[PDB]
Order: C-alpha cells, then sequence, then structure tokens
C-alpha cells in the first residue's frame, strides 16, 4: 500500500520531513536515547541536543490514530523477557525441550514494561531476508494509538512508539523455513504513567485527592498531617525496630492507626505509575560495599542473580514521587525502584493540602511486598544506574 | 512430555494431537472432539498436521473449519478434506447468421450463449474461451471481450438469470468490431444439410480474499492457477439427478510416500462427506 | 462482561447481546428511559466484524458516521445497505442507408433509476436489446454513458432534463449498432423491439481521516453474491415510488452461527418504520 | 479539528492562527463570530476542516463568505450554446454534420480544475447524440464567476463524438429535412466533473487526483439552496440544515433572514 | 553439523555424506531407513539452488513446492523442466475469386508437455514453412494462448476439436495473407508443415503460507542456466514419450563442488 | 595490509593489488603450490568497484557466483562480460499487387547469431534495407520478431529450424512494407537488396540475491558506451567460427588510474585461452 | 579545516585556494603537484554544483561520475552539455496515380553529437522546409530513434547507410503527403531544405545498489539553467568540430562567490 504511504508524506512541516529521513540513516541511537531520557535533571532534557528531533518525531506519530485493534508482528531478542541465556544458536536447526520448559517456566505471571521507539512489520514474516532472533512475538494494539507509515526504498515499514506495559499468554513452537521458532501471543494493559509532564500531575492530583480531606475526623486529620510533616523521621525508624512484637508502645501505635485509617479510606482510581529514588540501605547495600559499584560487570551479573525475580518487604510506609524527573536531593542515590499500581491499592496525595509536606508524593501502606520483573542498565556522565522495574503484588 | 499445545509445526492455529484425532471450532477456537458434542450438533474434523492447506484450495484448514472466508460457499466446504472448487460451463443456443450482397467474408455469425455454474464456491468473473466446431473442423476459437464478461456469478445460478434472454456472441476483436467472418464452401455447408456445435475450453475468474482492513478485494486473485494442483491431488465426484447436476472434489491419500501424513477415507464415507 | 470483545468491533459481547445505544460516539448499555428521549435500541452480532455482509461494520454503522447521503433506515446493524438501479427506456429509433448485411442503425433513449438506500458512485449498466426471441445484441455503458453520483430514489438526468442516447457498441464511441435485413421487414409491421438490463456495476464511497473519502478501488461487484445469500428481500409499493430493502436472518441449521431473529411483523416495521 | 468543545459551542474566533474565545469588543474591530459542530470535522460537507476554513489557510480563490463553517465551498458551472452550424454533403445515415459553438460559466464559491461537462443535444423532443468533452474542449482553471473563454473571446467549438477525434457527429436524414425548415437543435448540460486543490503545511497545491463528483450528494442532501438575480449575474449558495428529529446531530439552528446574511452578505 | 556457508538451512555434512527430511527437519541418513522408504539426497554445499530451477535445495526436497510436479523431480539433481510442442493439422485455405494477398489460411494446432513442472501461460511462437521457404511467423494472440497446462496433457483436453489460428495482428484483424504464386503452387504439388520456435510462459512460486503468485515470474530467464550444465535424456516409450535433464559436474575447474553420476545411476534416478 | 579497503568489493588493497585467489568464496593470497592444483591468479584496480565496466563487481565476478551460462573466459575481473549480436539474410521474396505507388510488398528470411561471451534476454535489433546506394525502410522488430535467451555461440531460431520472416513495419504489425514503383522496375532487371543492421537492445539477468533472478527492467543499452570509450578490441578467425573479446587498458597519460597494464602476447591468452 | 557550507564534502579553505583530488579525498595544493602530472581547481563555496550541470564537484574532480566523457568536463567550471545536430541526404519523393495529398516524401537524415556528454536516447524534432514555408513537423518515432550515441560519433556508425525518416503518425502509418501545386513547384526548379529544432535524451547517473540507471532524468530540463548563465566557446579544425559551455561570474550582484576567468585563461581550461 504505497499509495497511503506516499499519501500521509507531505502532511507534514520541513522540520517533520528533514527528520524522518534522517531517521533512516541514525535509527539505533534514536532509539536507545528515547529509552532513557527522562530520568536525568530538568537541566540536560530541555537542553540536549537531538531534542528536536525526538519532539518533531513524537508530534509526528501522534496525528494518526487507528479505529479498531490491529495486530502486529515483529522479532524480538529473548532478553527483555528475563531469559539470560540461549535457546539455541544462529547456525542450529531446533530448539531443545529442557530449554522449552525453562522459558515456559520462568515467564509465569509477570507484566513487562516497553517505552522506546519501534519499527514495526505487520504481514506475515516470510522471505523478508531478516529475521534474526529465535522468538517472534504476534502483539495486539488497542484503538487510538500512533502509527505513522515511512516510505522506504523499497520496503514499507511502520514507526510505532510502544510507551505501554504487555504481559505474555500463550507460547507454541513453529517451523519456518527448515529451522525453528518460538512464537509468543501478548497484548496490551493499561497503564496512565505521566514520565516528565508534572502539571498535568498536579492537576490529576488536586481534582482526584481534595475531595478526600472530609473523609475523616478532625483529631486524625491532625494527627496525620503531624505525621506527615516531621514525626516520620522517627515514627517509621520506630516500625524498623519490630515494636509491636519485641519492644511495644501504643501511642505510636494509635499514630499508626490514624496513619492507616487515613490511607484506606480511598484507594487510587486508575493504575498508576510511581518512581521512588532509593539507595544502598533498603537492598542490603551502604556506600562502602564493593557491591555499590555499578561500572564494572561482574557486580552487574552478581545482582542480577541474586535479587532479579525475588520478592521484596517492606516494614515501614512508602512515599513516593510521581514525576520520574532526578530532582537536586538524590544526587548520591544509584537506584530507581519504578513501582506499578493497581486501582484498589491504599495511599493519598500528600501534594493535595495546600502547605509544603511534599512534592507530588503519594502513600503506600506499611508492611507490603513487591515482586521484581527485570533489570537494567544506563549510563550518566562517568557512572552507570540500575532501573528496576518491580511489580507491586497485592 | 510435548503437552497438547506446545507442538504446531505449522502456522494454521490448530494444535498437533486435535489435528490428528480430531477437533471442533467453537468461540473462534479449537477444542478437543468429545462425544456429548454430538447432540448440539457439531462435526468432527481431521486434517494433516504437516501442511498448511490440506486440500489444495486458497483457504487453509482453520479458515474453512472455523467458517470465515465468504457467505455464499455452500456448507459442504467446511470440511478441510474437501476443496473449495468451482465448474463453470456454457450452453448455446438459437444461432443465427446473416449474408451480404463474395467468396470470403460472405456471411456473418451470432450465437446465444448462457453460463451456468456447479459445484462449491462462485466466481467473481467469467471469460470462457469457446470455439465453434463445423463437423470436424474448428471455425473459430474466441475469448468472451469486454461485454460478455459477467461478473458476481454464484454457486447453482446462470448468468442471465433464469428468466431472462440470453448473451449474444458476435464479435471475434478485442476492442468489439470486426464481426465473425465465415467462408463460402461453409455457407453452402451448413445451410443445406449440417449445423454448427459449441464448446467451451477453459474459463478465467477470480476469488474474493479478506484484506487486512476488513474490505473484501478481489482484483488480482485467480483460479487459474490452483487448478493445476487441485486436479492432481484429489478425486473427482459427479452426482445427477435428472433435474440438476453436482460436482465435488475428495482428497485421497499417497501410499507411497511415508511423509504425506494426509488422513483417509473409503468410498462409503468420502460420499457421505462431501455431500451430507 | 464490558471487558472482552472477540470479534474486535468497539462493542463489548453484553451489549451486542442486550441492546445498546451511542451516546457522543460511545456505546452505552440500553436502557428503557431513553425511547421517550428520542433514541433507539440496536442489537447485532457478536462474532463478526459486520453481520449484515454490507461493506461498514457494526460500529461504524451504529455511530451513524459512514457516510452523509445513505438513508437513516440502513443504520440498524441488522439491515444491509444496498442500492438497486434499473434502466427504463424509450423513444427507441432507426435510421436507414440507401446491401442485404448492416441495412440500419438503431439508437435508444434510455433512464436509470433507483430504490434503495445507498447510493452508486460510477454506474455501467449492461443491457440487452432483445427482439421476438433473437437477442438483437448486448452492450456494457461505454464513458459517454456512465453516471457518477446517482443518490437513492431518483434518476440519473434528473427531472427536469432529457433521456440518455445509446447508439454505440464499441469500447470506444464508433461503430453505430448494425441489424439485419430481415430483422428490418420484422420490426415494420408491428412488432418493436424491448430493452433488458442484467446487471450493474459501481463503486462505493468510505470516509478517511479528515473525511477525505475515496470512492476508486472499492466497488460494489464483491459484497453481491455474499448479500444475497444470506439476506432475505422485502419490497412495497406505494403508486409513487418503489421501496426495497434486505433484512438479514439467522440460519438455524448450524448450532454454531449465533445472530438474533426477527419476526416479519417486526421486520417490516424496523425496515421502512 | 484541534479546537476545543466550549468555542466550538458558545462562540469562538481565530486570531494569530489560534482559536479564542469571543469577547464583544471586536465588531468595531471588524471580526466575525463562527459556530460548528462539536463531535465531527467537517460539519457543513465541503472536503475542508473547521480549522481550515475558519482560518483562511486553505486557498485564496475561494469566495471571503466560505470561511463560516456553515456555509459550503460549491462549485456550479453551466453551459451556454450559440451559433449552430450545419454541413451538408454528397445516402440516407450520416446526410450532413453538426458543430456548437459552447461556453462555460460558473456560479457558486469555489473553483473548478479540470472541467469536462456532459451534454446531450435534443431536437423537437427527441434525443439526437449525448456527448462528454474529449481532450480538445476541456478548460482548466475556471475562477468563481468567469467563463472559460473569457470575455473577449470567440467561443469554442464542439464537433466530435468519438473518445479520440473521429467519427464526426452524424445525422440522420429526416432529421436534416426537420432542422432545416422548421425547428432547431438544443443542447442542455447534465453533469461536470472535475477536481479540487489542497493545500499543505508548506504552501503547495496540489490537485491531481482529487474529484468534486463524490462529495456532491453529501452536500445537496443535507443542506438548503438559496439563489439571487440581479440582472447582472446570479448568485447560489448552500446552507447546513439539522433535522430535529435525531437527538445525535448538534448542529446549530439558524434561521431564513439570518441565512440571508451569513451566506450572501 | 557445524557451519553453514550457503544459506539454504542444511548443514554442510548433512549435505554432503547423505540425509533427508523428516518432520520439514534435516536429518542424518542412517541404513534403517529404505525398510520404511524414505529417500536419500545428496547436493552442493556452495550453492543455494545446485540444479538451475528456480526452487533451493531444501524446498525441492521437503516436498513444500508445489504438488502436480512429478515425484521424480524431487530429487536436487534432477531439474524441473517443462518441454512443450505444438503440433498441426487440417489446413484449410479460402480465396476470394486481386494479384496478391489472394487468399487466406486457417490451422489446427494443438499444444502438448512432456517433462516435469506445469506451464501456467502458454503463447508459443509459430512460423509457417512452405517448400524450404516460410511464409509468417505469428506469436499467439490473447485467443490462442492456453493456461494452467498440466504436464502429461495436451492443451484441449482429450476429447475436444483441435485450436484454430487464423490472425496476425496484436489485436486480431488483417487475417494471415498468401500470395498467388504460392496458392497456385499448393494445390498442384506440395503442402504446409508447421514447425514452432519458442514457447514463454510462467511458474508457480508460493509466498508466507498457501498463496501463489504466477504474475511476474518466468521461465524465460531460466532456461540458459538450466541448459548450459546438464545433460538432456529422453525415452521413448511409443505411447507417450518422457524427456528430463540430469545435472553433471565441469571436472575442469577443482573448485566446483559437485557429486558425479554414472550413466547407470542417472537413469535409475531420473525416471524411476 | 589487510588493514582496509578503499573501495567495497571487500576484498582488501594488498591482496587486490598483488594476486588473490577464492576458495569457498573467501579471498585468499596466492602461493605457487597452487597453480598445480588446479587454480589461476587475477589483478584487479583498489579503486572502482567494477573493473572492466560489465555490471557485474569484482567479486561476483571473481568467484564464479553471478550466473551459469557466461563463458569461463569471462570470470576474470580484466574481460568484459559483452554479446555482440548481428542479423544474417535471405531469400527476399516480393508480391507485386494489381498503381506507381505502393507497387509490390516485400518480405525477408532472417536469423540472428551472437558471438562473445555473455546472453541476451530480448533481442530486438534495428534493421534497414538499402538498395543501389539508397535506403527504402529502416524498422525496428515487433512482438512476433523479439527472441528469447540468446546464448553465446548460437541463433534464435536454433541449428535445425527454417529462418524466421520479417514483413511488417508498423508498431502493431500490420501495414505491409511498401515499395515505390521505381524500385521494382529497378530490381526486376538483375539488381538485389542489402540488409544492415544497425542497433541492438536487449536486457541481462541478474540474481536478486534473495533467489528468483531478475531480467526486467536491466537492459545493455547503457553500459555500452562506457565498456568501449576505455577498453580495446581483439578479434579471432577460424574458418568455421569466429570469437570477439574487449579487454580493459590504462591511460598512460593519468597518474589518477591505477590498473594494472599487460601485453599483447599475455592478453590475447588471457583473454581466449 | 574549516566546515564545508555547501555540504560537498570539500572544505572552504580547498574550494577557495585551489586543491587536488588524491585518493578520493581532497588535499591543500601544492606547488610542484604540477610535476607529478596533477591538476588545479578552484570551485564556489555556497552552490553544491558550481557548473549547473547535474553533477557535483566532488563528483567532477574525482572522474567517479562516468567513464565515457571526454576529460575536459572534469574542470568543475565547465559545463558537460552535448549539442546533437541532423544532416539531410537523398531527398526522394514518389507519384501516386487527386488535387490534394498527390505523393509521399521519404528522406535520409543522420544525426551527430558534439561536445562532452552523450545521450542515452535521441529524439529529434525536425520540420521541412520548403522555398520559406514549413511543410510537416515531425518528432521521430520509436523506429527514429537511437542510443548510446557517443560524444564525435554519428548514429549509424560510419560506413552504414543513413537513416530513413518518412512517416508522420505517431504509430507508425500516415505517410507524409505533399500537395500538388508544391509538387509543380519543387520537380521544376528548387528543393527541400531541412533544419532540426530540438532534441531531448536522458543521461546516465549512478543508483543506490550498484548498477547505472538511465531512465526518468533528461537533458530536457538542465539546458535552461545552464545555457542561461554562460558563455559559448567554439572550435572547428576541420576534421571534427568542437562545441564547449563554460561558466562565469556575474559581477554585478554581490552574493556571487564564483571565481572569475580570462579568455585566454579560459580556451586552455576548456580544450587544454
Ligand atoms: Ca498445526
Ligand atoms: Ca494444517
Ligand atoms: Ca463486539
Ligand atoms: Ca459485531
Ligand atoms: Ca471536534
Ligand atoms: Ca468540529
Ligand atoms: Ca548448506
Ligand atoms: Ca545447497
Ligand atoms: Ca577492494
Ligand atoms: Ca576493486
Ligand atoms: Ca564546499
Ligand atoms: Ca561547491
Amino acid at each position: 500500500e504505497r499509495k497511503e504511504a506516499e499519501r500521509i508524506e507531505q502532511k507534514l512541516e520541513r522540520s517533520e520531513k528533514e527528520a524522518l529521513e534522517s531517521y533512516k540513516k541514525d535509527s539505533v541511537e534514536i532509539s536507545k536515547y528515547s529509552q532513557t531520557r527522562n530520568y536525568f535533571y530538568d537541566y540536560q532534557i530541555e537542553a540536549n541536543s537531538r531534542e528536536k528531533e525526538y519532539k518533531e518525531l513524537r508530534n509526528a506519530i501522534s496525528k494518526n490514530k487507528i479505529d479498531k485493534p490491529m495486530y502486529v508482528y515483529y522479532f524480538e531478542s529473548p532478553e527483555k523477557f528475563a531469559f539470560n541465556k540461549v535457546i539455541r544458536t544462529e547456525n542450529q536447526n531446533e530448539i531443545s525441550l529442557e530449554k522449552f520448559n525453562e522459558f515456559k517456566e520462568t515467564i509465569q505471571n509477570k507484566l513487562f514494561k516497553q517505552d522506546g521507539f519501534k519499527d514495526i512489520s505487520l504481514y506475515e514474516p516470510g522471505k523478508g531476508d531478516e529475521k534474526p532472533t529465535p522468538l517472534l512475538m504476534h502483539l495486539k494494539l488497542p484503538r487510538n494509538t500512533g502509527m505513522l507509515p515511512y516510505t522506504n526504498t523499497n520496503n514499507v515499514s511502520t514507526l510505532i512508539e510502544q510507551g505501554y506495559s504487555i504481559k505474555i499468554d500463550k507460547i507454541v513452537r513453529i517451523v519456518i523455513d527448515g529451522k525453528h521458532y518460538i512464537k509468543a501471543e501478548a497484548s496490551v494493559v493499561s497503564s496512565l504513567d505521566f514520565k516528565d509532564d508534572v502539571s498535568k500531575g498536579d492537576s490529576w492530583g488536586k481534582a482526584n485527592y481534595n475531595d478526600w480531606s472530609n473523609k475523616l475526623t478532625p483529631n486524625e486529620l491532625a494527627d496525620v498531617n503531624d505525621y506527615m510533616r516531621g514525626g516520620y523521621t522517627a515514627i517509621n525508624n520506630y516500625l524498623i525496630s519490630n515494636g509491636p512484637v519485641n519492644n511495644p508502645n501504643p501511642e505510636l501505635d494509635s499514630k499508626i492507626t490514624n496513619i492507616e485509617n487515613a490511607l484506606k479510606r480511598e484507594p487510587i482510581p486508575t493504575n498508576l505509575t510511581v518512581y521512588r529514588r532509593s539507595g544502598p540501605q533498603e537492598f542490603g547495600l551502604t556506600l562502602t560495599s564493593p557491591e555499590y559499584d555499578f561500572n564494572k560487570l561482574e557486580n552487574i551479573d552478581a545482582f542480577k542473580s541474586k535479587w532479579e525475580g525475588q520478592a521484596l518487604s517492606y516494614p515501614n510506609f512508602i512515599s513516593t514521587s510521581i514525576g520520574s524527573v532526578n530532582m537536586s536531593a538524590f544526587a548520591k542515590r544509584k537506584i530507581v525502584l519504578r513501582i506499578t499500581i493497581p486501582k484498589g491499592s491504599p495511599g493519598a496525595y500528600l501534594s493535595a493540602i495546600p502547605g509544603y509536606a511534599g512534592e507530588y508524593e503519594v502513600l503506600l501502606n506499611h508492611g507490603s511486598k513487591f515482586k521484581i520483573n527485570k533489570i537494567d542498565s544506563y549510563k550518566d556522565g562517568t557512572i552507570t544506574k540500575l532501573i528496576v522495574d518491580a511489580t507491586l503484588i497485592p | 512430555d510435548w503437552e497438547d499445545e506446545d507442538l504446531d509445526t505449522d502456522n494454521d492455529n490448530i494444535p498437533d494431537s486435535y489435528e490428528r484425532n480430531g477437533y471442533t471450532i467453537k468461540d473462534l477456537i479449537a477444542v478437543k472432539w468429545e462425544d456429548s458434542f454430538a447432540e448440539q450438533g457439531y462435526k468432527k474434523y481431521v486434517s494433516n498436521y504437516l501442511e498448511s492447506n490440506t486440500a489444495g484450495d486458497p483457504y487453509t484448514d482453520y479458515e474453512k473449519a472455523s467458517g470465515s472466508f465468504d457467505k455464499a460457499i455452500k456448507t459442504e466446504a467446511r470440511d478441510p478434506l474437501v476443496a473449495a472448487y468451482p465448474i463453470v460451463g456454457v450452453g448455446m443456443e438459437k444461432l443465427i447468421i446473416s449474408t451480404n450482397e463474395n467468396k470470403g467474408e460472405s456471411a456473418y455469425i451470432n450465437a446465444n450463449v448462457r453460463y451456468y455454474n456447479t459445484g462449491t464456491a462462485p466466481m467473481y468473473k467469467v471469460t470462457p474461451t469457446t470455439n465453434l466446431v463445423l463437423d470436424g473442423d474448428t471455425l473459430s476459437t474466441i475469448k468472451a471481450q469486454e461485454n460478455q464478461i459477467g461478473n458476481n456469478l454464484s454457486p447453482g445460478d446462470t448468468y442471465p438469470k433464469k428468466g431472462l434472454s440470453p448473451l449474444a456472441l458476435n464479435t471475434m476483436d478485442q476492442f468489439s468490431s470486426r464481426l465473425i467472418p465465415i467462408n463460402y464452401d461453409q455457407l453452402k455447408k451448413l445451410d443445406a444439410g449440417k449445423q454448427i456445435k459449441l464448446e467451451t475450453t477453459q474459463v478465467s475468474g477470480n476469488f474474493g480474499t479478506k484484506n487486512s482492513s476488513g474490505q473484501i478485494v478481489t482484483e488480482g486473485n485467480s483460479w487459474s492457477d490452483y487448478i493445476s494442483q487441485i486436479d492432481s491431488i484429489s478425486a473427482s465426484i459427479i452426482l445427477d439427478t435428472e433435474n440438476e447436476s453436482y460436482e465435488r472434489r475428495v482428497t485421497a491419500k499417497n501410499l507411497q510416500d511415508p511423509e504425506d501424513k494426509t488422513p483417509e477415507l473409503t468410498i462409503g464415507e468420502a460420499i457421505e462427506k462431501a455431500f451430507g
């Protein structure tokens, strides 16, 4: 359908046209940069050179939105889905039952995320002279998503911006021109995220949590405001001491009950992703233990062995940030926990009160559990940092 | 090891144990062949698991079994082991010739043809190449130009629908000019004793295939390149009832190649499967 | 329930089995209090993208955004959107040259009329001229006779203009229609020619991004067997028009196809009003 | 249409190519007040949008009274005749030939770009021959309110029937005897087809492939046509309309004495 | 079984010592398969398609290339080659009783095919002869072309009257003319014969799964290749002929790797 | 050495300036225990992609991975792959009708021949008919008289069949070749006609490397000026055959051209053998 | 050592002070490189293609642009521009026995090209004048086109009969007619003069795979901008004519930074 291909490629302004042209020359760097963008300071975002091109490509994609769920097909490295080994090299023919069992087991119930640019085909993968990895994927796309086809030299491969979270459902073992392949059938689970747009963040926060302040008693409001202003510094520390078992006290206990009541009354109304900048204390580390360094490969691989997948447990409350931008106060910590939150979890918005208590922060109940998905590394200046995509399990 | 779904050695979207032991389509997904599923009125299909379209026709096992190719294709094609094949013929009537007043190009001819179709599927064009024999001689072959092509012909019907005058075939060129000329010996030959016969040789056509955006499209698909492979991996069956005919194909196994892992049927079952 | 869609047409199964209504381009569960308000109550199939064969989908129809020429009667997803065009002729004339062959030329004055709902966009009606048993000729109209954007309920040259002239048996306009000699001695005494249509073609519009409609490539030639095979026809006369519609029907033979069933007493009402 | 709903339903105006609410201190300034339909893109039918027609960034050859998103752009061309000339020769079939002198004329708002009028030639109430317009006789770029052979040139000549120039217009025998003594030939148009121009974001129109022929049904099925005479030049426009039988289409309502100024001005 | 240098989805050692397809995957060759009845194949390991036909080695071994092609063409050596010919009968002429162009001709031809593959749109170019003196060369127009001509089948099926050929122009007009001396000739002493010159067609190729396209492919550029590196073999049964082309190795160069064959084996491999 | 390649035929500099053979599709330096195994030793230019001029690169032409009908003599990178085709005539038969204008019609029996290495795939010559220092007509063969796959050393009607007739001058084969009366009055005495050929055009088949070699769109008609503006010709006769070759050569004037020179005694042996 | 403004991958200092290609890249211009046998070039540093011809400065400087273009088109200040014309001979006329359309004409033409580049198609429009009255204009049909028409040579290579031009219609038919008074006027004393007016033919260039496409390009739209800002220089040594089109600076404007020449220097820069 080169007809629509060319017919869509004149509704653009000069900047968009030249940028889509240049995309055929600097694909991989554009993609990899668009992956890890919002995790900087506010400084370099509005300052970097390849900002005009990201901006114009985003405003090119967002224009054309389809009107019915549509299927796509693309080959995917098996590494992104927590599989750091081999299923078969590029010179074998078939895959063994043992490796298939391992794969089928290790992705039982997870939810993975994707937030980069992407090229995509639409027909079935026949003699396209390109099929690198042994894991085809057969995905579905929901209503009103971006899509923009460039009319390349001979092929017409459309271009999308995957900004959502998928989950694998069904895997089978097919054959193509002699060789073997795995096929997976995945969908898209809806999520609401503000990567950088913090004005809309505040708008949503207020509009959703303002009318909540009147579901409490004035002593509870006063007490929770006490606990939200300064008390945390000491209060939650009591929780670390395993108070209610080892050393009891009813004062801080009633304070705990105040907070827990105040949080339970109103949940979050929709799937929401939050970003909490953690550090070494929470993960069996310090600023001294050799493991805390993440320039060398052996440390990263030992960490991806130990924690990746295993469950995490928290005794105290969780005060999370919404804006995924690196602020000033965390210029020393090197871990950005990235949690997902379902419609039905406790909490509220501390930046819903007029008065300094927190810049776009949300509460999560104490003594909770986290199931971790996938660990990645991103570079900044001289040092790398570990992004840890982990799911909140109810 | 190798649970039911974990093996599917082609892209038919039907697992192997099913496609080998007996299955049924339900809610757009395949399921084991139970026996209590007989009362509701489903049908038990078996097929081949090494091939993508086990009959030859241009639809796969899944599309034919589920019922998602068209809606005018008779319900004798849903079975995977029965090809979806049309058979179109031409019948002549009311020959009329006219002189002009020479010894070459001395009379012009005009015949009245009416098409008809038997079989399962429809055709979306018809351009039958017909030749006019005259007592051991082909007076002329001719292929239907633009005026005589019919479109959307159905199964069990006629092109000029039942109750309308036939079609007139008289012009020989591509752009319709140059009325069919005749000799002078043949003028005297067919005026006195004999008469002309017409017979078809081949028919082109098309078949509507669903696009990637719903709207079916049928320009670029031909029936002339699947006939060479249906006539050679099947067996033909022709029923008659002295009011209309019937034509069907049924796929038979090649008992020589051990790689040909096609299911096999006996006559006492193929006759029942291709009709009911 | 409200969370799955096995057909991919933007209407969940529960609505497609209990009735719904469009309110600001979104499906809404059918309530009893909209009837007075002026709304409607559609039901349709939940296993197909379009449950009437016609080239518009369930949602695209029900929402009422396919086009702004199709009658309102063609929105309830159980009623096909199908045009029916015919050709009525008159004023047939002859012309002699004064040769036992090609002794006279013919000419006919035709006019196309249309009944139904949707409009055709480039019509070329194949018609044959017949005389007392012997098919005199067949002809498919060339570029001089294609009539673009014919509407529902009207005729090609609008009421107030002259009929159309058909005289030419060639893909390019030349080589006027010939005739025998005896056939000239057969229409001077008592008889006269007849003209009957056999088939008609012609595209059909379809919307796009900003409207931006296109009518090149789409064709009514392949949604006709599919509709004539499953639907059921209904006609009505008024002494002034000829109303004509199609209505789909549930095939009870197979225990798999799932689609609602109607009553003739309700089919007539739902078809005309 | 990238204009919000409050503006589109209560009142708005384009300024610096961006929308703005409507105060009441601009009539002395020279603006207007627009209204539209807040569910669809093009609420009038014509192939431009609400924002395009509102701005004025669609073309420069369209009348200033076609911006109001309820008055469509709709070119309406007709054919006028003069100086029939027949020619004898020396049979009963093809006994003379015909030649007409046609001249087009456009009333409406938008232009047309490749006009190919289909005309039929009637005599004594008997259709003689219908005829398209071949390569020679298809003028282009017909502006609003002008003719193809502009004022001051000799009219155009139509004298050939085939799709290539051949087989000059024949005529029977009896018809010659008729039109020589008493009567005369009279032609009339039946339809016209031609393209329209679309801009882009960098000032370059492209009108090879569009068609005014597949929008006319919908512009003429949802509108009221209003005409006017002046003994100088006729005028004709369309104005949209609502049907109070449907609670779906939220198009505003007009009157007669308001439409007459919203359309002609 | 380590590496693959030719990109045909078969490893070298198998492609060189003997392999067999099984469940659409290659497997080494044992000595306990000839009882059940699998075949045994060998090929060349620096080329994708070892014969010259448009298919590859694996596509020909698995049997996933077509269905009406004879089994004897499954092997990677025995190429696929449709040999089509034209026969003529019942030449009738017709005079108009000019000095030139004093009569027209009309022939009744019939096509036939021997060999393996099918041709999908035949268009044989035929030229007339008369006592060693040609008269007219003509390439069949849109009437006389035939399609889906299966192997082993005369074009009009057995039982229908032949194909009448009498026109010359690209669009049928200006029938075949003949001079006067040639007219006066062909009633007294001699008669006309016909012998083809060339045949141009197409061949069906698969796609992703199921659907095939025969519009764009052509046997007109696979004939020089196929015919320059092989050896023909013919066999007459006096009821139906047979013809095949077997591949053989140019021993001059030492780089070209192709298994040789003793004729006593090339025969028992080509036919059966 | 082995560092880089300034061109992109992926054979490095030293290998391309001192000698190289191809083993298992990989280049290799040239020993002297190789000339006993049955190999050869080439040398080419390390600035151009394709060094002789013909439409195949250095590597393809070197490793014999380009076709299978092209002679073994063209594998060397310095000998251009190039067909040279001609037309022979016989048996001109004329037919007189019964006018001082267009008093007869001619018909010739021609046959094609090809010398050189490569094959052509649609031969369409352009022949004119000269008679007694005067030209009658120039015609370019049409659909009937085009050939297919002239292999080097053969004829279009293969040896055994009758020659191919040539009679009609139009693009669609009608309007038989005329002849003026004076030319006939001159010819009947005992004069004769000479048929000369001026040019030929026809595609060349190139592998698409994704299978399914393509030969539609390509043409020799634009590689002839190039191949024949830089090279030098060689002929050979045998009173039973003929042979033609084109070999590149150096521009002794220019220091930008780096393509090794040869000697007649070596070029003859490299070309023919 | 600076940035390329015009973006032809040759920096400004070089493009302004003389430079030279060597091993596929530019180098500064020493004062003894003329001993090797090199050359010195200058070029505008604002426009990509300084001459107006369809090639760029790097191409014309490195020689990678073609292999059949005369050497003197390398100096970037020398446009590449072929001038092709038509010559006539052997005018014959043929009677037929009407007071109109009473005879037919037939001429024997022969093309020829001078200048630098070749043309890969030729379709010369010629009009036959008769005593100051144009008789019939004609554009070369499919039978009278040529291709690969080298610089200097003719269309029918020397030693062949000339080309025959007789037919008027697009498809070959409708031979050129002539009146009866013009006939009686020319056979008595006069003759027919001929003069071409224009020729249009494509030009070859590289592609994105390694081929050289010669279709979809046209010299017909690079003749306006080359023959607008450039001066012609013609020589003729009676063995062959010579035609060249050099550029120059428009001194009036202040923006045009294109070097200026002296006629004695431009002559040697063109012909060498
Ligand atoms: Ca399967
Ligand atoms: Ca299957
Ligand atoms: Ca649904
Ligand atoms: Ca539905
Ligand atoms: Ca809107
Ligand atoms: Ca709007
Ligand atoms: Ca291999
Ligand atoms: Ca191989
Ligand atoms: Ca190199
Ligand atoms: Ca090289
Ligand atoms: Ca520069
Ligand atoms: Ca420059």
